[PDB]
RNA sequence: UCGAUGUCGGCUCGUCGCAUCCUGGGGCUGAAGAAGGUCCCAAGGGUUGGGCUGUUCGCCCAUUAAAGCGGCACGCGAGCU
RNA sequence: CCGCUGAAAGCAUCUAAGCGGGAAGCCCGCCCCAAGAUGAGGCCUCCCACGGCAGCCGGUAAGGACCCGGGAAGACC
């Protein structure tokens, strides 16, 4: 019944060095930096990282589980790295890879080209499936959300952009 | 016996850094200096106060949501000329005026206090061209 | 941001592809750069151009002097073209190609102390049905006791015309280098023989 | 979105939120979604 | 306020409020689509010409993106009627 | 309004730390005025270091004003 106390199993060989207000992480896939509240404390242990709050005030309870999960996420990233699959539903709807960028053919009067920001790398195993991959989470999380917005799911048809494993809840017409 | 009246006195120049300092609680010391009410020879109807050279005025600090909710305003004389200006943007435009406007309102009204604000010189940044005055820096 | 000083000769029309194109002609060139504004020295970028040679008998010492430091012959008029830096010592209409677009400035004709039906296009009062000496009057200028005052920026009779006016996005119809003549489709302010500036357009 | 001074929960699935000084009411039934205004 | 603050409507000239008629941005929709309905944000600009009547208002003709409601002494007679 | 990551509150949550998208509307950009902006700004060139006794009087310089011929400028100015 608590996260800010759950340890953070740092998997070798990923580094963690504390610095007031932040924590930097290095991994087989790239660096990351976790800005962190000063009021907390990040404790380094063998192959484990924790975070201690200095009191049970509500404002310290909140930032606690928060900070643990940021660092924790930052570790899986530089090691496993995150990704997300997008599902394309729509007859004429395609999605091909343009060198490095992504053009989406989803019925508009035009192709929607999206340029990959730093860290993010687009990939296409299927003109129907898309896999966004990176080391950051609130970035891999964002970009994908952006792409899904171009042609969101519809309420009346399996037609649009869907998160992988996203329900197909539809309404009736007539 | 009558009260003492001080002949013309060579003013003194002060240098006050404002970085980190709180806005309204800095301008209260300045205006006091300007007024000269820190002098044993204070006199109401003369400019017997320091000159105040404020610096790093772009780094003044403030409490709460004021950058987003403190609305500096102007009235352009014409209809609809009510200019509503947030604190955030006065800094990102004309910062030396957040402090000025603050002290300005803490100085009396009329001529005197209108030429005391003149003795105030607030510059944004760590430097001032008043080196030729050798300002006596103060800590407050 | 190329631009050039010039005078207004007049306006006719020409034919271009079975079509009549109203044009106003301008004696733009040739303008010699008599000074270059700078950010370090003056704090901003521009070019002081000269236009119309002037009889040295009417030119005085400080002016004669300034014309010296620039190795520039005297001249009648001096205007700047902000954010403009020609590579050379002299500016000419050659800087304009046909089919381009320009913004034109001229000291509009002066209508003197003109009325309200003329400066502010008001409608005045009727010419009948009982109009008592108001056929060309404005009307009511305020309310009553609240606000009990008159607005600033209010529209009333007053001097109208003879004020700077900048016309924009005109078309370079043709340029006659031989004579320093710029043909621009449209209306250019001010009377003929008046001064005008021809600055590159800021529209798209 | 509904906007009213009587924000309440309509089903077992509704959830009462405070967001940005405001009280919303989110749910999987978009109808029940409310704001306090 | 009666040793006077002239009172309806119109014309002219505006300007503000926003409980928004239009254009703009949204949620829900018994939202398929187009077109509507209902709340929310928004007052920048716009909001026609006519027939009847002193008329405000309202009805009607032809239109429109729309033909909004209200405050300024039911704005405005040392400005007109 | 729509979200990303996300605790409190092992799930969930657009927010409590933080980052995005998004109105003809706010800010800038566009046109015009404007340093009496007495906070009276800046730049180019010109003039000079005159006599008598932060003031006065007198004669010049760089310049200007009056006077005149006039102007799509303008009631006079
Ligand atoms: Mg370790
Ligand atoms: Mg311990
Ligand atoms: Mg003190
Ligand atoms: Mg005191
Ligand atoms: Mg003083
Ligand atoms: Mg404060
Ligand atoms: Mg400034
Ligand atoms: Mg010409
Ligand atoms: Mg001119
Ligand atoms: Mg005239
Ligand atoms: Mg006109
Ligand atoms: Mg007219
Ligand atoms: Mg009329
Ligand atoms: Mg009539
Ligand atoms: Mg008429
Ligand atoms: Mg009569
Ligand atoms: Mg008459
Ligand atoms: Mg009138
Ligand atoms: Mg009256
Ligand atoms: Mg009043
Ligand atoms: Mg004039
Ligand atoms: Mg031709
Ligand atoms: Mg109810
Ligand atoms: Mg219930
Ligand atoms: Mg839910
Ligand atoms: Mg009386
Ligand atoms: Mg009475
Ligand atoms: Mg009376
Ligand atoms: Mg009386
Ligand atoms: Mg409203
Ligand atoms: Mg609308
Ligand atoms: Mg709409
Ligand atoms: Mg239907
Ligand atoms: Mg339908
Ligand atoms: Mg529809
Ligand atoms: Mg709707
Ligand atoms: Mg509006
Ligand atoms: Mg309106
Ligand atoms: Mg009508
Ligand atoms: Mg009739
Ligand atoms: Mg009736
Ligand atoms: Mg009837
Ligand atoms: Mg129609
Ligand atoms: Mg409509
Ligand atoms: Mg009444
Ligand atoms: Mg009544
Ligand atoms: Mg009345
Ligand atoms: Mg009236
Ligand atoms: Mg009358
Ligand atoms: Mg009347
Ligand atoms: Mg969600
Ligand atoms: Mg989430
Ligand atoms: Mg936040
Ligand atoms: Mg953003
Ligand atoms: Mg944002
Ligand atoms: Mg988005
Ligand atoms: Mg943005
Ligand atoms: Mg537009
Ligand atoms: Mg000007
Ligand atoms: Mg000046
Ligand atoms: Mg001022
Ligand atoms: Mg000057
Ligand atoms: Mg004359
Ligand atoms: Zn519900």
């Amino acid at each position: 019944s608590r996260i800010g106390r759950l340890p953070i199993p740092v998997p070798k060989g990923v580094s963690v060095e504390v610095a007031p207000g932040r924590v930097k992480v290095k991994g087989p896939k790239g660096e990351l930096e976790v800005p962190v509240s000063p009021e907390m404390r990040v404790v380094v242990e063998e192959g484990v990282v924790r975070v201690e709050r200095p009191s049970d005030e509500r404002r310290h309870k909140s930032l606690h589980g928060l900070t643990r999960t940021l660092i924790a996420n930052a570790v899986k990233g530089v090691s496993e790295g995150y990704s997300k699959e997008l599902l394309i539903k729509g007859i004429g709807y395609r999605a091909r890879l343009v060198g490095r960028a992504l053009e989406l053919t989803v019925g508009f009067s035009h192709p929607v080209v999206v340029e990959p920001p730093e860290g993010i790398t687009f990939e296409v195993p299927e003109p129907t499936r898309v896999r966004v991959s990176g080391i950051d989470k609130q970035k891999v999380g964002q970009v994908a959300a952006n792409i899904r917005a171009i042609r969101k799911p519809s309420a009346y048809h399996e037609k649009g952009i869907y998160y992988a494993g996203e329900p197909v809840r539809l309404k009736p017409g007539k | 016996m009558k009260t003492y009246v001080p002949k013309q006195v060579e003013p003194r120049w002060v240098l006050i850094d404002a970085e980190g300092k709180t806005l309204g609680r800095l301008a209260t010391k300045i205006a006091t200096l300007l007024r000269g009410k820190h002098r044993p020879d204070w006199t109401p109807n003369v400019a017997m106060g320091d000159f105040v050279v404020v610096v790093n005025a772009d780094k003044i600090r403030v409490t709460g949501k004021k950058l987003e909710q403190k609305i500096y305003t102007r009235y352009s004389g014409y209809p609809g000329g009510l200019k509503k200006i947030p604190l955030e943007k006065m800094l990102a435009t004309h910062p030396e005026r957040v402090l000025e406007h603050a002290v300005k309102g803490m100085l009396p009204k009329g001529p005197l206090g209108r030429r005391l604000f003149k003795r105030l010189k607030v510059y944004a940044g760590p430097d001032h061209p008043h080196q030729a005055q050798r300002p006596e820096k103060l800590e407050v | 941001m190329k631009g050039i000083l010039g005078v207004k000769v007049g306006m006719t029309r020409i034919f271009r592809d079975d079509r009549a194109v109203p044009v106003t002609v301008i004696l733009a060139g040739p303008c010699p750069v008599v000074q270059r504004r700078t950010p370090e020295k003056d704090g901003y970028t521009a070019v002081q151009l000269g236009f119309l040679p002037q009889n040295p008998k009417r030119v005085n010492r400080p002016l004669k002097g300034h014309f010296a430091k620039a190795g520039v012959e005297p001249v009648r008029i001096l205007r700047e073209i902000r954010d403009f830096n020609p590579e050379g010592d002299t500016v000419t209409v050659e800087i304009f190609k046909p089919g381009e677009r320009v913004d034109v400035t001229g000291t509009s004709k002066g209508r003197g102390f003109a009325g309200v039906m003329k400066r502010w296009n008001f409608a005045g009062g009727p010419d009948s049905h009982g109009a008592h000496k108001i056929h060309r009057h404005p009307g009511s200028i305020g309310n009553r006791k609240t606000p009990g005052r008159v607005y600033k920026g209010k529209k009333m009779a007053g001097h109208y015309g003879a004020e700077r006016v900048t016309v924009m996005n005109l078309e370079v119809v043709d340029v006659i280098p031989e004579e320093n003549l710029l043909l621009v489709k449209g209306a250019v302010p001010g009377p003929n023989g008046g001064l005008v500036i021809v600055r590159e357009t800021k529209k798209a | 979105m509904k906007v009213r001074a009587s924000v309440k929960r309509i089903c077992d699935k509704c959830k009462v939120i405070r967001r940005h000084g405001r009280v919303y009411v989110i749910c999987e039934n978009p109808k029940h979604k409310q704001r306090q205004g």
